[PDB]
């Protein structure tokens, strides 16, 4: 009888490439239903959403990760942790390969990666490798879409194929608070969600994901038994 | 290290008498494993064959009993091989041989094996 459910976004930064911000709003809601869908949304946007990310790096010509190449300022495990902040997209269930293959005296950054028809990178700076003298650098590549951090064996040698334990975070933060109406008699309440991604989603997609993988989670009990 | 008994002075080999060949995986042909292989607990570094008497007399009635009803052969070598503890395993990073230069004409040969480990904190570190 007095108002309806609303809801709307009310702030959208884009503070860098690879760093998102979103701020919404709820509108009437009655006592006891801001606390759920706080305490719910958060959780599912901290531990629902999937992203994909490079998980094991193959090179050419190298011993082990703690090894140091002709030409490159960078060591191999340097390397790895670099590769590892790269952010990529995707939708599709399933491991792909990619590969990297880039001559000297250049400095390769993400936009050197080469991917498959489906997947693509959000930034097109973040540095990856530097080099200095003119020498071949070939690297293969593993993607994987997964949810929550995930740790692999080393297994799979060949003659090198190191796996980087990539977490899979495209959340990066998540806040909630939950205000007074003043309706009189009746006690309503404004929700304000905060969504802070790395650009592999934006706000009003991970919330979306997020609401979706809740409402999966919670069906089971409406079928009988 | 490597040591001249009476028999010879402990060669060192890449192929060890009747010792599993999975054990001897990362054993390069000279008999000490080359770098980049990701050592377990219990697998053998170096492996030197140092020289066993050919005491089948002392052989435990056991070990005759098993080396005759399964026709496991009779051999004058020792188990001798830097074989992992537990725990300790890891990648190797470096390799080290070198021998003796002195008075004596025989060189011991002593072997440095380098094990790193990307060591995470875990329950019970301080």
């Amino acid at each position: 009888s007095t108002q309806t459910l609303q809801w709307k976004c009310v702030e959208s930064r884009t503070d860098s490439k690879c760093l998102h911000y979103g701020r919404f709003i709820l509108s009437p809601l009655m006592k006891g239903q801001a606390d759920t869908i706080g305490i719910a949304m958060r959780r599912a946007l901290l531990g629902e959403i999937e992203g994909t990310c490079i998980t094991r790096a193959k090179s050419e010509k190298i011993p082990h990760e703690y090894s140091t190449i002709l030409g490159i300022q960078e060591s191999v495990h340097e390397i790895l942790m670099n590769l590892k902040e790269i952010v990529l997209r995707s939708n599709l269930y399933g491991t792909c390969e990619a590969s990297i293959c880039v001559r000297g005296p250049r400095g390769v950054t993400a936009q050197d990666i080469i991917l498959p028809p489906y997947v693509e990178i959000v930034d097109n700076t973040q540095h990856i490798a530097s080099l200095t003298e003119p020498i071949d650098l070939c690297i293969g590549l593993q993607l994987e879409r997964n949810r929550g951090y995930h740790i692999k064996a080393p297994n799979n040698f060949q003659d090198g194929s190191f796996p980087i334990d990539a977490l899979f975070m495209p959340v990066r933060n998540v806040n909630h608070s939950i205000h007074s109406y003043g309706n009189g008699n009746e006690k309503q309440e404004i929700l304000f969600l905060e969504i802070w991604t790395n650009g592999s989603l934006t706000p009003k997609e991970a919330l979306y994901e997020a609401s979706r993988n809740l409402i999966d989670l919670l069906i089971p009990f409406l079928h009988a038994e | 290290q490597t040591y001249v008994t009476s028999q010879g002075p402990e060669k060192v080999t890449s192929e060890i008498p009747h010792l599993e060949a999975h054990l001897l995986r990362n054993l390069d042909k000279n008999g000490i494993v080359r770098l980049g292989s990701w050592v377990e607990t219990g697998d053998i570094l170096v492996g030197k064959l140092t020289p066993q008497m050919a005491k089948e007399s002392s052989y435990a009635p056991e070990d005759r009993l098993l080396r005759a009803i399964l026709g496991i052969q009779v051999s004058t070598s020792k188990e001798t091989c830097l074989k992992l503890p537990i725990g300790g395993r890891g990648r190797v990073i470096d390799v080290r041989w070198i021998q003796k230069k002195g008075g004596s004409s025989y060189n011991p040969e002593t072997i440095h094996v380098y094990i790193s480990q990307k060591r995470e904190i875990k329950v019970g570190d301080k």
